[PDB]
This record gives C-alpha cells, sequence and structure tokens, in this order.
C-alpha cells in the first residue's frame, strides 16, 4: 500500500537478510517462460492463405 | 510361416537407399530445420504433482537410491564401536587408529565393504577389544556420550558424510534407539550385519498400468478412468 | 445387418469402429436410458414422421 | 432420500451457517448405490 | 573365436557398415567429436532389452 | 561515460546514506546490487522518498 | 506396388498379473493419489478405440483448468 | 610450464628471471603433458564461437 | 576371507611393482589387524 | 566398470585375456527350469606378474564373457617374479584337484596349463 | 509475588524446547548411556543436543529421513511442488551454494510437520457464502437418487408470513 | 494453497482460512510477526474471527512500545472488519483502559 497504516510502525525492523528474503518470488520472464516442440510445430491461429 | 520383421536397425538399411536419404536428410539440414543429484532426484520426483503428471513410483525409488547410496551406517558402526574405548590404554589406542582408518577407508572407497565388515568383525571379536568394552560398562560414570559426540564431530570435520551436518541427526537417531535397549552400547549384530551384507553389497538401514489391456485380449473391460457408479460433483 | 459370430468377429479384430460400452447397462444414449428398446423406437418413429405438417 | 438431500442443500445455499449441522448429520452426503442394469443372462 | 566372431556375409556386412556411416553423417561435428566418434573409434547403432 | 562503476557504487551509498536504520554497509550495498541487477525495487519499496526513488531510478 | 505404402521400418528405442508395472502400480494409493491420469477437463479425452485407456485429441499439451473459465473464476464456473 | 619447455635460451631465461620469485607450485612434466594432450570441447567451442 | 590374509594378498600384490597400493595398506602395516590367538 | 572400485586406476600393465571354455547350463529362477544361460570360464593376466581367473552364466555370449572378466579382476592374485617361478615344490589338494607346482630351469606342463603359467610370467 | 515473578521470567527466558529434544529428554536417562554419576555431563548433553536440534539442517535431515521412510502423502507431495515452484532460479542457485538451504525451501512446513511446530488449528466443515437470488430471494438445490432415476431441484425462499409450506 | 482442481475447490472454504490463520498467529509467539501474518490476512480477504482478535488483543496489550490508542484502533478496525467483540476481548479492553 502506498498509504501508511498505524500498525506499520510495529513492523519487524528492516534487516538486510529480510530485505533480500521480500525479491526471492521475483522471478524473471525468460524463466517464466518455456519453449517447446508444440510450441514449434504450433499451427496458425488465423486462416492462411499459402503453405 | 512367420513373416520376417528383422527389428534391428542395422538389418534394414542398405547403402542404395542411404545414398538417396542422407542427400535430403543430413547434419546441417537437420540444424536448419530444428531448433546436487539428491535435490535433482527430489525435483524431479516432486514436478509429477504438476496439472499434466502424475505420482510415479519409478521417481520415488530413484531419489531413494540417490539418499541411501551412502557407508554413513558402516562409518558410524564403526566410530561407535570407537566410542567405547579408552583414550589412555595403549591397546585402546591402537584400536582406535585401527578402526579410524577402517571407517576413512570406507569412507574414500578404497576398500570394498564386504572386506571392510571382515576387518570390522576380526577387531571387533578380539579378546582385547571385549574386555575394554566390558571396564567401560562395568565403570559407573563412563564416556560413551562423550566418545560418540566426538565421533560425530569428527565425521563432519573429516568429510565422511554426504552432507556437512547429517552426522548429528544420525547421532540423534542412536540416542534414541540406544534408548530402546536393543543391543549393549559396543556390541554390534555381527550374525545381523553378516546376512545384510550377504545380499547388499552396501549397507543399508482402478489401478495404473504401462501396458493398456487390447480389445482382443480383455474381452469385457472398460477403462481405469470410467466410474460405472459415479456422484454429482456440486 | 451381419450375424451375431461375424459382428464378433469384426469388433474383436480392427474392421468395425464401434466404442465399447458395460455389458450390462443402456449405453450413452438418454433415449435407451429413459425408457429403452421401445423408447429409443418411439423417438425414432416421432423424430421421422410425428414431426411434420404432413399437409 | 433425494427429496431430502434437495432441500439440504437449498437450506444450505440459503442461510450458510446451516452447512455444518446438515453435513454433520450427513444430509448433503450422496450415495453412488445404482440398481443393476437390463442383462439378458440373468 | 567362432563363437566370439559369428560369421557374417559381405552383403550384410556392406549394410551394417552403411547404418553407422548414415548415423555419423546425421551426427554434426560437434557431437562427433566430443562422443569420440570417429572413423576409426567403433559406435554403437541398437542397444534394447526384450 | 567517464566515471568508474565504484564511484557510482559510492554515490548510490552515499545518497541512500540514511535509508536503513540496522547495517548500512550491508543493506545499502545489496539494494545497489538488485538495483544494478534489475529488480522492481521501486514497486516493492512504495515508502522511498523523492530523491532515493530518482536516485535509484537514474 | 500398392502395399510398397505399408514397408515404412520403425527402429528399436535406444536403452541405457500381467500388462502392469510393479513398482508405478505398488505405489501406495495414498500418495500417489486416486488417479490415472492428469487432472485436466474431461473435454481433453476421448475413449480411445480398441485400446482400454482414455487419451486425448491434443497429443499431449494438456491444458489446466484455468485455461477453460474466465480469469479468477470461483470453482472454475463460467 | 609447456612455454618455457618448449622456449629458447633468452626467452627461458627471461621467464625464469620473472617468475622466480612467484610462488608457483612444484608442477612435474607429467601434468603438463596431460593438460596439453587432453582434447578439445568441440561443444565448448561452438558456445564461444556463437556468443 | 582374512585380515591377515587380505594384507598379504595387498602386499604380494604391491610387491610386483605395477600396482599402486591403496593408503589402507600403508595404514594397516603401521597398525596391524587386531589378533584374535596369543591368549 | 570392469575393473572394481578398489582396482580403479591402479594396474600398470596391460593385460591379456584368455577364453578356456563355454557350455550352456540352466538357470531355474521359478520352481521349474527357468531358462537357458551360457557359462563362460576365463582368465586374464599380464607377464608382469599380475592374474585372475573368473567364471560366469549370463543369457548371452558377450555379457557372460563381461561378468567373467568383472570377477577375475575382482579376484586378481599375483606372484613376486624375481626367480620367474617357485623355488620349492607346493602340493595342493583342492576339491580333489592335486596339483603339483616345482621349480625348474624350463616350463613344463601341458599347453593348457603352460599358457596359465606364461599369464603368471613363471618361466621358470 | 518474588516467588511468581521469578517463575515467570524463568519460563520467558527458557528458549522454547523443540518437541524431538523433549522427547529425548523423556525416553533416554543417565543410567541408559553410562552417565549415572554425572548428573552436570548429562544435563549438559541434553541441553547440547536440544539446542543442536533446532537448526535447519537437523531438520532437514529429519524430513528427509521421513520423506526416504514415505512418511507423506498427496498434500504433502503438492505442498512441496509448490515450495519449489515458488523459488526463483537465483535464489535456488544461492540457497543450493549452502548445503540445505535448497532442500529447506521445498521441504518447508513439512520438517515443522514432522517437527511438531505445525500449528494446531480445528479443520471444520467448509462455510461458503450464500448463493440466493437477489431479487426473489431464492435459492437453488440438487438432489440425487438410485444414479439417473432421481433428479430433483428444490427452489427455497424465506416467507415472511410464517406461512411457509412445500 | 490457491484451488487448481475442482477437488480443491470443494476445500477451499474462505471461513476456515479463518481457523488457520488463528492457528498460525497462536503458534508465533512474536507479535511483529503476528501483526505482518495479521495484515496479509486482512489484505487477502480472511474473514476475521473472535479469536483472532481476542489473540491480537491479548497479544498486544503486551508489548515493549505499544500504544493504548493504537490498541484500541486495531479493535474498532477489527470490529468494523467484522469480528464479533465478546466478553474475553471486552475484559481485555477493560483492564488495558
Amino acid at each position: 500500500s502506498n498509504t501508511e497504516h498505524f500498525l506499520d510502525k510495529y513492523e519487524p525492523k528492516r534487516n538486510a537478510d529480510t530485505v533480500a528474503d521480500k525479491y526471492r518470488t521475483t522471478k524473471q520472464i525468460t524463466e517464466i517462460d518455456k519453449w517447446t516442440r508444440y510450441d514449434s510445430a504450433r499451427a496458425d491461429n488465423y486462416r492462411p492463405l499459402s503453405i | 510361416n512367420f513373416p520376417a520383421h528383422f527389428i534391428k536397425s542395422a538389418f534394414t538399411t542398405d547403402p542404395l537407399k542411404e545414398k538417396q536419404k542422407a542427400r535430403f536428410s543430413s547434419g546441417g539440414e537437420a540444424m536448419r530445420e530444428v531448433q546436487d543429484t539428491e535435490f535433482q532426484a527430489l525435483v524431479e520426483f516432486i514436478e509429477g504433482a504438476s496439472y499434466d503428471q502424475l505420482i510415479s513410483g519409478r521417481r520415488f525409488k530413484k531419489v531413494y537410491d540417490v539418499l541411501s547410496e551412502n557407508d554413513d551406517m558402516f562409518i558410524w558402526l564403526c566410530h561407535t564401536a570407537m566410542s567405547v574405548l579408552n583414550p589412555g590404554d595403549m591397546r585402546s589406542r591402537l584400536i582406535y587408529n585401527h578402526l579410524r582408518i577402517l571407517a576413512e577407508s570406507v569412507a574414500s572407497g578404497e576398500m570394498t565393504q564386504r572386506t571392510a565388515f571382515r576387518f570390522f568383525e576380526s577387531a571387533v571379536r578380539s579378546p582385547a577389544y571385549r574386555e575394554i568394552a566390558k571396564r567401560q560398562l562395568e565403570g559407573g560414570a563412563a564416556t560413551r556420550l562423550a566418545g560418540i559426540s566426538a565421533a560425530a564431530d569428527v565425521m563432519r570435520r573429516m568429510g565422511l558424510t554426504r552432507r556437512p551436518m547429517s552426522s548429528y541427526f544420525e547421532l540423534y537417531q542412536r540416542i534414541v534407539e540406544r534408548s530402546e535397549a536393543m543391543t549393549p552400547w559396543g556390541f554390534p549384530p555381527l550374525f545381523q550385519f553378516e546376512e545384510r551384507l550377504s545380499l547388499e553389497p552396501r549397507l543399508k538401514f482402478r489401478r495404473i498400468f504401462w501396458i493398456p489391456p487390447t480389445w482382443n485380449r480383455a474381452g469385457r473391460f472398460l477403462g481405469p478412468h470410467v466410474t460405472l457408479y459415479p456422484g454429482m460433483t456440486p | 445387418n451381419v450375424s451375431y459370430w461375424t459382428m464378433n468377429k469384426m469388433v474383436r479384430g480392427g474392421n468395425l469402429l464401434v466404442h465399447r460400452v458395460h455389458y450390462t447397462g443402456w449405453g450413452t444414449d438418454s433415449h435407451l436410458k429413459k425408457g429403452g428398446w421401445e423408447h429409443r423406437w418411439n423417438k425414432v418413429l416421432q423424430r421421422n414422421v410425428l414431426q411434420y405438417s404432413r399437409i | 432420500f433425494a427429496l431430502r438431500m434437495a432441500v439440504a442443500n437449498a437450506l444450505v445455499k440459503l442461510i450458510p451457517l446451516t452447512r455444518i449441522p446438515l453435513k454433520k448429520s450427513g444430509l448433503l452426503s450422496v450415495d453412488r448405490r445404482r440398481e443393476r442394469g437390463q442383462f439378458p443372462g440373468y | 573365436d567362432r563363437w566370439t566372431h559369428p560369421q557374417e556375409s559381405n552383403l550384410e556386412q556392406a549394410a551394417r557398415g552403411s547404418a553407422v556411416l548414415a548415423k555419423r553423417l546425421s551426427m554434426t561435428v560437434s557431437e562427433m567429436h566430443d562422443r569420440q566418434e570417429t572413423a576409426e573409434n567403433p559406435a554403437t547403432l541398437d542397444r534394447f532389452y526384450y | 561515460t567517464e566515471t568508474t562503476e565504484q564511484q557510482r557504487r559510492r554515490y548510490f551509498e552515499t545518497t541512500m546514506a540514511d535509508v536503513f536504520e540496522l547495517d548500512p554497509r550491508k543493506t545499502v550495498r545489496d539494494e545497489y546490487e538488485r538495483v544494478k541487477l534489475g529488480l522492481p525495487v521501486h514497486l516493492k519499496n512504495p515508502q522511498y522518498s523523492l530523491g532515493v526513488s530518482q536516485a535509484v531510478y537514474d | 506396388y500398392y502395399w510398397s505404402r505399408y514397408r515404412m521400418p520403425t527402429q528399436m528405442p535406444k536403452f541405457d498379473n500381467e500388462f502392469i508395472d510393479p513398482i508405478d502400480d505398488k505405489f501406495p494409493m495414498s500418495i500417489r493419489g486416486p488417479l490415472v491420469r492428469p487432472d485436466v477437463p474431461e473435454d481433453q479425452y476421448v475413449d480411445s478405440w480398441y485400446i482400454c485407456t482414455s487419451m486425448t485429441h491434443h497429443m499431449g499439451d494438456y491444458r489446466p483448468w484455468s485455461a477453460s473459465a474466465p480469469p479468477n473464476a470461483f470453482r472454475f464456473r463460467p | 610450464k609447456r612455454e618455457l619447455r618448449f622456449a629458447g635460451p633468452v626467452g627461458r631465461r627471461a621467464i625464469q628471471e620473472e617468475l622466480q620469485a612467484a610462488e608457483l607450485p612444484e608442477v612435474l612434466d607429467e601434468e603438463v603433458n596431460r593438460y596439453h594432450d587432453l582434447k578439445l570441447n568441440m561443444m565448448e567451442i561452438e558456445r564461444e564461437v556463437k556468443a | 576371507y582374512e585380515p591377515w590374509e587380505h594384507m598379504k594378498r595387498m602386499g604380494r600384490l604391491v610387491g610386483t611393482g605395477f600396482y599402486i597400493p591403496p593408503e589402507w595398506y600403508n595404514h594397516f602395516r603401521m597398525f596391524p589387524p587386531i589378533n584374535h590367538n596369543f591368549q | 566398470d570392469l575393473i572394481p572400485k578398489e582396482h580403479r586406476g591402479r594396474f600398470l600393465c596391460n593385460f591379456q585375456l584368455n577364453i578356456v571354455a563355454y557350455d550352456m547350463r540352466v538357470v531355474k529362477f521359478s520352481p521349474k527350469d527357468h531358462r537357458q544361460w551360457i557359462y563362460c570360464v576365463l582368465y586374464v593376466g599380464s607377464g608382469k606378474g599380475i592374474a585372475g581367473w573368473g567364471r560366469a552364466v549370463a543369457p548371452s555370449t558377450q555379457e557372460a564373457k563381461k561378468e567373467a572378466i568383472r570377477e577375475a579382476f575382482s579376484n586378481i592374485i599375483a606372484v613376486d617374479l624375481e626367480q620367474e617361478g617357485p623355488m620349492y615344490p607346493v602340493r595342493v589338494n583342492a576339491d580333489g584337484v592335486r596339483v603339483l607346482l616345482y621349480p625348474a630351469r624350463r616350463i613344463v606342463a601341458n599347453f593348457r596349463v603352460a599358457d596359465i603359467l606364461c599369464a603368471f610370467g613363471f618361466q621358470h | 509475588e518474588a516467588q511468581a515473578l521469578v517463575q515467570r521470567t524463568l519460563e520467558c527466558i527458557s528458549r522454547p524446547v523443540s518437541a524431538a529434544s523433549r522427547q529425548l529428554s523423556r525416553t533416554i536417562t543417565a543410567e541408559a548411556v553410562g552417565l549415572d554419576n554425572a548428573p552436570g555431563h548429562y544435563t549438559n548433553f541434553l541441553e547440547w543436543m536440544g539446542r543442536l536440534t533446532e537448526t535447519r539442517a537437523f531438520k532437514t535431515e529429519h524430513a528427509l529421513f521421513e520423506f526416504s521412510r514415505r512418511k507423506f502423502n498427496r498434500d504433502d507431495v503438492r505442498v512441496m511442488f509448490e515450495n519449489y515452484r515458488l523459488m526463483s532460479k537465483a535464489t535456488l542457485l544461492a540457497d543450493s551454494a549452502d548445503s540445505y538451504s535448497h532442500f529447506y525451501t521445498v521441504l518447508k512446513d513439512f520438517a515443522r510437520k514432522v517437527a511438531g511446530e505445525d500449528s494446531r488449528h480445528q479443520i471444520g466443515v467448509r462455510i461458503d457464502e450464500a448463493e440466493v437470488d437477489p431479487e426473489t430471494g431464492i435459492a437453488v438445490g440438487r438432489g440425487c437418487a438410485d444414479g439417473e432415476k432421481y433428479h430433483f431441484t428444490a427452489l427455497l425462499r424465506e416467507n415472511r408470513d410464517h406461512n411457509g409450506i412445500i | 494453497l490457491e484451488p487448481c482442481t475442482p477437488r480443491e475447490w470443494l476445500q477451499f472454504s474462505h471461513r476456515n482460512l479463518a481457523y488457520a490463520y488463528n492457528g498460525a498467529l497462536r503458534a508465533c509467539h512474536s507479535l511483529p510477526s503476528m501483526l505482518l501474518l495479521y495484515k496479509e490476512m486482512k489484505q487477502r480477504g480472511v474473514k476475521v474471527d473472535v479469536d483472532t482478535m481476542n489473540v491480537l488483543l491479548t497479544r498486544a496489550a503486551r508489548h515493549e512500545h505499544i500504544q493504548v490508542d493504537d490498541v484500541f484502533l486495531l479493535f474498532d478496525e477489527l470490529v468494523a472488519l467484522g469480528a464479533r467483540p465478546d466478553l474475553a476481548a471486552a475484559e481485555t479492553l477493560h483492564t488495558v483502559l
């Protein structure tokens, strides 16, 4: 949230280990996607003109 | 009688056909037209829980083998035999060094576990070791706990474990088993270990079918997925 | 339009395209499951004849 | 039994908190029992 | 020696050698070099259990 | 183009000197490494001030 | 010939009661899950002819349940 | 070490005088021969040239 | 099938000069296996 | 993988193999006669003074030979080659096989045993 | 009040004893280990092992031992798979640099399950939101019996005249 | 776990998440971690119960740097979220006041 909340006062102190722990789930897009044989042989989603 | 199918790949190819096959299909054409073992086994096994895979016993057996392939059982046997010794007696020092060398050789793989067990049983059936263990048990206060804890620590330090800190969990298991009074401390069952090692070279401690039935083979069968008496899913 | 022996042979072989169901049921068809042979008979009659105006 | 199951489901949909008593009494639990199908053998 | 080296006709030995020739032709230069599949080193064709 | 990466790192540390109350030599250094790697620090840190955010974006 | 079409040979794979694999079949049910196929929507399966199993009309390429319902759908309802 | 082995008088003297103070390991000629006779990795060569 | 027999076999195998001895051979030469007789 | 782990990278001599014999035996895994396996006996050796012998049953000839070689390398034994042979008679009775090995300035035995003597390196 | 306060302070300061540590301390005795005439040494060993049980490596080893013994289930396998999917590749490399971090990431809550640190919460009958029609106040329910023979749909509405019927 | 199968949707049980989070709060013995978990709980959509309010109040009443005004603000926030102020919570508020 972009608005300060009164409970945020009692949050745990920002320690370097915990700061590095909030980026663990940050995954790169090349890791997100994977190109397979189905992708290589995928059919056209539109109507082709010639093969 | 029986037609020749020739399932061998070397009995169905001839130079005359290969001459025309090579021009159309070759390495260049194919290139043009085409584009931590424990942890790896564990992730391979658990990836079967995906939406497009199933849990298979093959992967679990593989990861179990990868986890149990070590000789930490024999190393812990040797070091538990060493724990009962007296750090002051010269005979006990000789036995301790002999058993430490045996354990190191087992860990390094220089000596096969069968001959290592021969050495271990010959060392632990000697009268000197038996007398030392008897004195150790007779003493009102003994050094067995310190000996086994130091054995775990040296197993970590000397790299005699698959992972650095597995020895301490193994020590915890050893203590909780000692709470059961299975055998006196320092008197392992040699007959039991011999029976184990005679068979196993390394000491350790709606049906799914790969071939679906065919219509000719099975008369009245539908399949492993069909439900004859289904319910109403919310 | 073949005998039981011929039909069984063609089913055990790969000569007819049929879909095996339970040997002691009514099958996939809702008309069969909701009355049986006579009900499917009546439905066939209704489709063939008893839907036209017949001027 | 079918009527009771339908009424229990309707009650659960209407008042959510009634789900616990009916479920504990097994009124939304369907039984998959089915009479034997036709077969000339028998 | 007869058991270890079964006799085979030349018309079939030629086919057997052509099979490995075709496999090496299909393989790329880097694959052959890494796997040590060369004109002098033997290369396996089939290996299965039944 | 005439300022080295060590200079850039020191400048980033000077800009974010008082952004973490705990260990600066580790917190700010890890922040700079993640920023240079390209992680969405702006998205994950909405509390940063205008100057801190501008320095991170630059 | 006409029969010349039915002569393409298939090469054997390269390695390194009946019909059942003991290792996979004897795996505990409570761990393996009472499933014989991936839990994808049933519209992707077609009862195979002459074989007592169900294959997919799309060779592999399984689509999850979320690929058929609108985004963030409750119980995959439309 | 192989370069020093196959170098001439002036070059090998320069190498020896420059490395007389560096704490180089005592390497037998057998290790050098083994390393030199090890075949190159064609896959690594392909990766490097593609990169 | 004896520690002494294994040691003797390894020793006479090394004595040929065409077998690199393992470390445990020299280590057991230093600390011989415990004997059961002579008591 | 033919050479066992304890012998891995320790032999400094190029061994040679000798196949003594082949035959066919019957293996019965089931209560009935299960199948037939080829029984191969062989021995590997080098003239430097190292030799071993093996015997194995396997479904195929090549697999039987490989298993016999593995057993031979597991059971390899050696002798000291300083006098190129023994220096005193040795008489051994093993399962009724009475074998006498004696010193001599020449290698004296039938060919089947002379091959073994050459494998061990006993030229005398 | 002083004895109560010192007791409370001791309870608060005392480190949380793990379930495995408590089980070992209860099952084992100084006589079984032979340190009968050594209370100090016995207590030292007990504290040493109890505090060593709380490390991440011990939990990872125990979880892997239970996995080898095959004491998990489908839910545990799915949780492990989701934990593995959650972590990124750079994080995977960083945790595999350590000997146990990558294993513990995928065995998380499973080491907790086998160590007993898991929360003890009551799982009751599922309660879902009402599916009543906003305009008519009609709830629809289903009833099936005897296979495809008895099928009924129940429409239920509130009656504010207290004269409701079926 | 987010349900990706109809069988999982049959047990998603958005109400039972309240019991799960109450158990988690009772398991955690640190107020900052408890409050972080409560923030996740209230931004996820979990229907907060009376038990979670009781545990939150009884853990916030004993804190090194806690403010009674903040405790009452937390109570008001929980009541507005939907928790029922039972007698245990009433007495905890009474002793804090």
